[PDB]
Formats: structure tokens, C-alpha cells, sequence
């Protein structure tokens, strides 16, 4: 999740 | 650094995960939102970009029962709906 969220 | 002030419901959510202020940068708002999703374990186990928020405070704030982190514009749109951009 964090990995994806950082993309924002 | 887009300076913003969360409306009542969003501020409640941010505070529930540690936030102490009333004025934040968009980066800070995203950080806390992320921590909320993690703490509540709202993401899908297999495809962690999927978030389930039906019957949850986040669902009331965003107005959707689920969403994917891949939906960038939608997320920013759902977030800005709960914020005011400071004149500063």
C-alpha cells in the first residue's frame, strides 16, 4: 500500500 | 506546498491518526490519509492499491464505497472536496 500511495 | 485547512469531518480523521494542527500542506494531508487507511486495514490484501471504505468514515468523506490508489485525479478531487485552500 505505502509504495502505491507514495505515487500520489 | 499547497497550504490547506481540512473541513470538520476530514480534520477529525486526521486527528484520529496523530495530526495536531488545523493548517497543513497537501503532503501532510496525504500522509495522514495514508496512515488512516493502513491503521484501519482498508486496503485489499492481494492488490494493495484497492481501498474499501463502505460503512467507514473515509467512505462518507470521499463519497464512494471503494477506489484504487491508481485513480490519482479522483483521489485529489475527493480530497479537495474536504479542504479549503488558504489565501496565504
Amino acid at each position: 500500500f505505502m509504495a502505491f500511495w507514495e505515487a500520489l | 506546498e499547497t497550504l490547506v485547512r481540512p473541513k470538520p469531518l476530514l480534520l477529525k480523521l486526521l486527528k484520529s491518526v496523530g495530526a495536531q494542527k488545523d493548517t497543513y500542506t497537501m503532503k501532510e494531508v496525504l500522509f495522514y490519509l495514508g496512515q488512516y487507511i493502513m491503521t484501519k486495514r482498508l486496503y485489499d490484501e492481494k492488490q494493495q492499491h484497492i481501498v474499501y471504505c463502505s460503512n467507514d468514515l473515509l467512505g462518507d468523506l470521499f463519497g464512494v464505497p471503494s477506489f484504487s490508489v491508481k485513480e490519482h485525479r479522483k483521489i485529489y478531487t475527493m480530497i479537495y472536496r474536504n479542504l479549503v485552500v488558504v489565501n496565504q
